RNA sequence: AGUAUGGGAGAGGAUGGUAGAAUUCCAGGUGUAGCGGUGAAAUGCGUAGAGAUCUGGAGGAAUACCGAUGGCGAAGGCAGCCAUCUGGCCUAAUACUGACGCUGAGGUACGAAAGCAUGGGGAGCAAACAGGAUUAGAUACCCUGGUAGUCCAUGCCGUAAACGAUGUCUACUAGCCGUUGGGGCCUUUGAGGCUUUAGUGGCGCAGCUAACGCGAUAAGUAGACCGCCUGGGGAGUACGGUC
């Protein structure tokens, strides 16, 4: 699980602007963090399809802001791939 | 951590051992950490059925502030445990602190 | 249940008592309704069938 | 033999069949008799008037042990469970309570199929 | 609504000691959640009967 | 369209534990005759003693009352209580990114019940099956027993009148009466009355419709994308192909 703290942590880490929230790189560190916690209860419980439904979601929803960041600009996204180890 | 309330029942046979059971088990918590808000006795009580061909037994309600660990421990202590006849769990969010009724 | 009698109660009575007391409970129905197995869907539309009486009978008691 | 000051009565109530069963209190049966035992063989098992005469039967049987006060627990959605009681109180029993002790499950087993005749 | 408060719940049991629904008691739908759950965990506690 | 921070409701999902009611079986005490079932009977069970009643055990399956035009979920569908893990939804105010959106050929995931493979379990019910009935005949309807199955673990199968017989998304167009989860306001004798949202229902103007009817949860007025139909049988069958 992740607790607010951890979650500060991720937002100061890659917020770009002052109280920034809503920036692709934040948003996407956010769903990384999630998705990885999520790999170890899926293991535990591997006939849960139901919530693989939401994990499944947010994929999809990392990788909608990745191409968009990719299209608003490339040194951006491959900064920002890079620091996640994503792809 | 987290906030649960125990409410268990123990044999008349064994009444004289719960002062001492009780305390063993606080300290148990107090070695993690933990926080102890009401300890209650209620006394011995008629059942309104026989639970093991009994019909009186005494009630003790606890509420406490522990982790997972201890939770774990205290639920096989209970299990384990011969002299008491049931016990309930329920996990509560934040601490209630105050006379409970049927206390006297 | 539980109907005790008084000291100089009649059997009628008591019978009658007894009578009223079973009615109250319903205990009956349920026993009449043991009887047999009602499949999911038939106590499904038994229930929506009840519903639309009883909202019928509500209208009807407020006009 | 023994003297037994109170007793209890127990009514099967059926559709097809009603006993009657007299017992003394902490258990232990002193006497019986059913519908069918005394006549009533066929669709009479079930009519009320057999339960009567059959109530009535059992209380004779009954009073040779000795008591005098009742009590009854009626089981079953029979027709018969007023005509036991109406008997038992001719026959002179002083009836203390009536109750019912018909069970109840809780969604337990599976009830037989509907008979589509 | 909580299991120990029993006088209440009992304000609400049947003599058979069944729950009695909402129509009669007039009662609100989330009131009458709670008190049925009470009712189920005190009757769990030996503090209700199940039954008659 | 989305993100952070506070709250709220819920049979949403997975794992484990535990409680009471009942059916069957077992052992014992009282007790002696039938019980059971049908429209009526019969098969069947019982004097190595049944049915009834009381006590003590074994095991499987399902959660009365609450329960509701009630709730949650994309659909399939989810009902006792407790713990752990976990998905989505509603609601208030601020602070953020700045079109990051909608639909979607192929493809892929999930998907009632029945059925299949291996290994378990088996109370009740019950295809096939064996008897008793009814009938002209009875391959059935009814009654007495009863196997697979129904249950669990790991896989497969991919079909339903899988239905609201109504694909998804967006904006607009009289009103009346309920109900569930929230927000705001006005009274007060501590519960009521008004509004505002997101669901869920009953009427109804205009409009539409062959008619029945739909009618802010459109089948009205418009836009974007996909799927599908072209008289009834033959036939969702033949050949080829994929599984
Ligand atoms: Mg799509
Ligand atoms: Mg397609
Ligand atoms: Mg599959
Ligand atoms: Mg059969
Ligand atoms: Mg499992
Ligand atoms: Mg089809
Ligand atoms: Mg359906
Ligand atoms: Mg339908
Ligand atoms: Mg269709
Ligand atoms: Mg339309
Ligand atoms: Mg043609
Ligand atoms: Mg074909």
């Amino acid at each position: 699980a992740l607790t607010n703290a951890d979650r500060a942590e991720i937002i100061a880490k890659f917020a770009r602007a002052e109280n920034d929230t809503g920036s692709p790189e934040v948003q996407v560190a956010l769903l990384t963090a999630q998705i990885n916690d999520l790999q170890g209860h899926f293991k535990a419980h591997k006939h849960d399809h139901h919530s693989r439904r939401g994990l499944i979601r947010m994929v999809n929803q990392r990788r909608k802001l990745l191409d968009y960041l990719n299209g608003k600009d490339h040194e951006r996204y491959t900064a920002l791939i890079g620091a996640l180890g994503l792809r | 951590m987290r906030h649960y309330e125990i409410v268990l029942l123990v044999h008349p046979d064994q009444s004289d051992q719960v002062v001492g059971m009780v305390e063993r088990y606080i300290s148990q918590i107090k070695e993690a950490d933990g926080q102890i808000h009401r300890l209650e006795d209620w006394g011995r009580r008629q059942l309104a059925y026989p639970i093991n061909k009994i019909h009186k037994a005494h009630y003790i309600l606890m509420n406490v502030e522990c982790g997972q660990s201890t939770l774990d421990e205290l639920e096989e202590l209970f299990r384990y445990n011969d002299a008491i006849i049931r016990n309930l769990i329920i996990r509560r969010e934040h601490a209630i602190t105050e006379e409970s009724l049927l206390a006297k | 249940p539980q109907v005790k009698l008084k000291e100089g109660e009649p059997v009628d009575v008591a019978i009658r008592r007894f009578k009223r007391s079973c009615e109250k409970a319903g205990v009956l129905a349920d026993v009449r309704k043991r009887e047999f197995y009602e499949k999911p869907t038939q106590e499904r539309k038994r229930k929506k069938a009840a519903a639309v009486k009883r909202y019928q009978k509500k209208l009807a008691r407020e006009s | 033999t023994r003297t037994v000051s109170e007793g209890v009565a127990h009514i099967h109530a059926s559709f097809n069949n009603t006993i009657v069963t007299i017992t003394d209190r902490q258990g232990n049966a002193l006497a019986w008799a059913t519908s069918g035992g005394q006549g009533f063989r066929g669709s009479r098992k079930s009519t009320p008037f057999a339960a009567q005469v059959a109530a009535e039967v059992a209380g004779k049987a009954a009073l040779d042990y000795g008591l005098k006060n009742l009590d009854v627990l009626v089981k079953g959605p029979g027709p018969g469970r007023e005509s036991a009681v109406r008997a038992l109180g001719a026959v002179g029993y002083k009836i203390n309570s009536i109750t019912d002790v018909t069970p109840i499950p809780h969604n337990g087993c599976r009830p037989p199929k509907k008979r589509r005749v | 609504i909580d299991y120990k408060d029993i006088d209440t719940l009992k304000q609400y049991i049947t003599e058979n000691g069944k729950i009695v629904p909402s129509r009669i008691t007039g009662t609100k739908a989330r009131y009458q959640r709670q008190l049925a759950l009470a009712i189920k965990q005190a009757r769990y506690l030996s503090l209700i009967p199940y039954t008659d």
